[PDB]
């Protein structure tokens, strides 16, 4: 059956598309995209089975208009940083004491 | 007029069966999930994914124990010689044992009873 | 039929359509008092709205909906409800 | 009858040599174990080579291709390229057994990528 | 969507609680990777994602 | 003046639940319990029905040989402690003829055997608290006398007979 | 080294936790001791799953 | 044990060189390649 790219309006609005990170589905992008170095005579590879565009950590879930679109939905969590304190030289005059501390993102289930 | 202002009865004014009821109840808004958020929403609320901001130390308290239960564990040498030789290997011993990050106080003591046993038979 | 979608939709009131069979059921009959009632191009614009995402038509909703095209005359869409319905 | 009268296609992946492994070639499998500082790299090489056994184990003729093993915190993506010669339902069968075999096995939200094509796509010849 | 559309939002419950706040000076982030181009995408995002 | 201001708490899902909220839902694709692959995707609602039924019925083979054979998967590796990814373990671990026997096999809702560990503790002549019979007669009473997957009251079935032994009957058990 | 200095250094022995009273180095070494501290489940998992009829 | 230690008191990815040839070679070692 056809892919779903021959639906997809030139307007339509794309985070909808790939909400959160997803794998590169070629029948999803609607994307003449090409990746490979090509054979004498020759193209890179069509996306359609592509192993090497499926290896990308695409960044098609982030892209600037959803990017914009979810800042503005989680300003809604923020503070506002003390006025008084304009510069560091008021910073290590009204808080002296500063505490570093460090945390680490791997991956893997623990 | 509505149906909600007329007659009415004038009759009063103002276990395993909670648990399947509360079970069926909980199937009234059983939707397949609907999107990616949704699943991520899902894993977290069942403990699957891990909680963001990562703090690396989650799920793990040490018992709820304080820092001067590692650092000063001198009150478990009240029972061995206080001027002799052993109070000098025992001594350095539980200064070995406070900078010991990878161990629980419930481990160190254990391992300062084991030295207390193992110096009573000898 | 409006009233009791935006009802629907009001926060996570989605979440009381029922199982598949009810959820087919609702949008079906939705869809036909659409496409009984409305001007043309709204119930083209639910069309596309509502299908494949929301469910998976009948028969019977295409054959109203080729009837609301006919009396709306706009014979020249009938191709692509065709190529849908393949 | 008598011994003196006793006496090929590849894919992207198996047209490259391994020194392309970062030129032309890529990683199929994706993890900051190797990292300096980062540990468990032996953990994620095991799991790997357990999951790609497993993997051309229950797919048996279906794997057009090799897998691509990512990793987001907990998650492990299985991002596997198979054909379209068995039957969708058992490919939904299969994928629903694999990942809950695999969740269980490891302790966390394994999830399975199927991307279907109609055959092995071919780079060269050789 | 077109037409059909959501008629209002659940938005999450954020409560101004009545203890004071952290204040950090500094946040420095190390992004340790093996492709250049990966950080460089991902440092355009944190540093947009920072600006609004 | 250094005004610190106050702290904003947020349940644990409240960032999910705020970019959910940016995005709308995809009007050219199918619901995202199917695969998007164009082979897989499916074409009618029965075909739909059929896939998810073969979904599940692949998870409940998996649940069947987890659950079987506990021993292979009994090794944790995630810190924290993933408890949903444990075997769960359907045998009853007390084998004395005890009370906690019978309220385990009531918690494990094993009907026949919590009737013939009752039959038992009146043999030996053990009295059964009026709670764990209660349970007893509420597990009877919910289930009919079958064992967990409509069922019509057999006259003289293993409820009643319950209800008959009991030497004291209070509103509960009625 | 003045008598001061010494006096002072295992002071600071006393502040930071280090042994105040110089054990040489020798003894030293359980101070370091205590400072720090499946083919079998693949393999019947797979024939296991074999005979059930999934895998292979 | 715990024991062996007290009385001594009181006194990269764990394969094989090939297999991790392969892998490494295959480009299933993430991170390794060829100089």
């Amino acid at each position: 059956l056809p892919p779903r790219t021959e639906k997809m309006a030139v307007d339509q609005d794309w985070p909808s598309v790939y909400p959160v990170a997803a794998p590169f589905k070629p029948s999803a992008v609607p994307l003449p995209v090409r990746m490979g170095y090509p054979v004498k005579k020759g193209v890179p590879m069509a996306k359609e089975g592509n192993l090497e565009l499926l290896k990308i950590p695409n960044f098609l879930h982030l892209t600037p208009v959803a990017i914009k679109k979810h800042c503005e939905a989680l300003k809604d969590f923020c503070t506002e940083w003390p006025a008084a304190l304009d510069s560091d030289e008021k910073c290590e005059k009204h808080f002296p004491i500063e505490i570093d501390s460090t945390d680490y993102v791997s991956s893997g289930p623990s | 007029k509505n149906i909600f202002t007329g007659k009415r009865l004038n009759i009063f004014d103002m276990s395993l069966w909670d648990v399947e009821f509360a079970k069926q109840l909980a199937t009234v808004n059983e939707q397949p999930l609907q999107n990616g958020f949704e699943e991520l929403i899902q894993w977290t609320k069942e403990g699957k994914l891990w909680e963001f901001p990562i703090n690396n130390e989650a799920g793990f308290d040490d018992d709820g124990s304080e820092f001067h239960e590692h650092i000063f564990l001198e009150k478990h040498l009240e029972s061995f010689p206080k001027q002799g030789p052993i109070r000098h290997f025992m001594e350095l011993v539980t200064c070995g044992l406070s900078k010991n990050p990878y161990l629980s106080v419930k481990q160190k003591v254990e391992h300062i009873e084991w030295f207390r046993n193992y110096f009573n038979e000898k | 039929a409006y009233q009791v979608h935006g009802l629907l939709k009001t926060g996570d009131n989605w979440k009381f359509i029922g199982p598949d069979q009810h959820r087919n059921f609702y949008y079906s009959k939705f869809f036909d008092l659409i496409c009984l009632m409305e001007q043309i191009d709204v119930t083209l614009k639910w069309y596309e709205d509502l299908i494949p995402s929301a469910y998976f038509p009948h028969s019977q909703t295409m054959i109203h909906l080729l009837q609301a095209l006919d009396v709306a005359n706009r014979l020249e869409v009938i191709p692509k409800i065709w190529k849908d319905s393949k | 009858r008598e011994l003196p009268c006793a006496w090929k296609p590849v894919t992207y992946e198996e047209a490259h040599a391994p020194h392309y492994i970062a030129h032309r070639k890529g990683w199929l499998s994706l993890h900051t174990g190797n990292l300096d500082g980062e540990d468990h790299a032996a953990e994620r090489t095991v799991e790997d080579v357990f999951l790609r056994k497993f993997m051309w184990g229950t797919f048996p003729g279906c794997l057009a291709d090799q897998l691509v093993l990512k990793r987001r915190g907990n998650q492990l993506e299985i991002c596997a390229v198979v054909l379209r010669q068995l039957s969708p339902h058992k490919y939904y069968f299969l994928v629903g057994y694999s990942e809950t075999l695999l969740s269980y096995f490891y302790k966390c939200p394994v999830r399975l990528h199927l991307q279907t094509v109609p055959s092995k796509v071919v780079y060269k010849y050789l | 969507l077109h037409v059909d559309v959501p008629k209002d939002l659940t938005k999450p419950v954020v409560t101004i609680s009545d203890e004071p706040d952290i204040l950090y000076k500094r946040l420095s982030v190390l992004v340790k990777g093996h492709d250049k181009a990966v950080l460089d995408s991902y440092e355009y995002f944190a540093v947009l994602a920072a600006k609004e | 003046e250094v005004v610190i201001p106050k702290k904003k708490t947020w349940d644990k899902v409240a960032v999910l639940q705020a970019l959910a909220s940016t995005v709308n839902r995809d009007t050219t694709a199918v619901p995202y319990v199917f695969q998007d692959d164009p082979y897989l995707m499916p074409a009618s609602s029965l075909e739909s029905r059929s896939f998810l039924l073969a979904k599940k019925s692949g998870e409940n083979v998996a649940k069947f040989i987890i659950n079987s054979y506990p021993k292979y998967f009994q090794k944790d590796i995630a810190e924290p402690h993933i408890p949903c990814l444990m075997p769960e373990y359907f045998e009853p671990q007390i084998k004395d003829i005890s009370e906690a026997a019978l309220k385990e096999r009531i918690e494990l809702r094993k009907v026949k055997a919590s009737v013939d560990m009752f039959d038992q503790l009146l043999q030996a002549g053990t009295t059964v608290s009026l709670e764990t019979t209660n349970s007893l007669l509420d597990l009877l009473c919910y289930y009919g006398d079958q064992e967990p997957s409509g069922v019509t009251w057999r006259a003289k079935n293993n409820a009643e007979r319950i209800f008959s032994l009991m030497p004291e009957k209070n509103e509960h058990s009625y | 080294l003045s008598e001061y200095a010494f006096r002072m250094s295992r002071l600071s022995a006393r502040l930071f936790g280090e042994v105040t009273r110089p054990t040489n180095s020798k003894s030293m070494k359980v101070v370091k001791l205590f400072s720090e501290l499946n083919h079998h489940t693949y393999a019947e998992l797979m024939q296991t799953l074999r005979f059930l009829g999934l895998y292979r | 044990a715990d024991e062996r230690l007290r009385i001594n008191s009181l006194r990269r990815w764990r394969l094989s060189r090939i297999v991790f040839r392969h892998l490494a070679d295959h480009g299933q070692l993430s991170g390794i390649q060829r100089a």
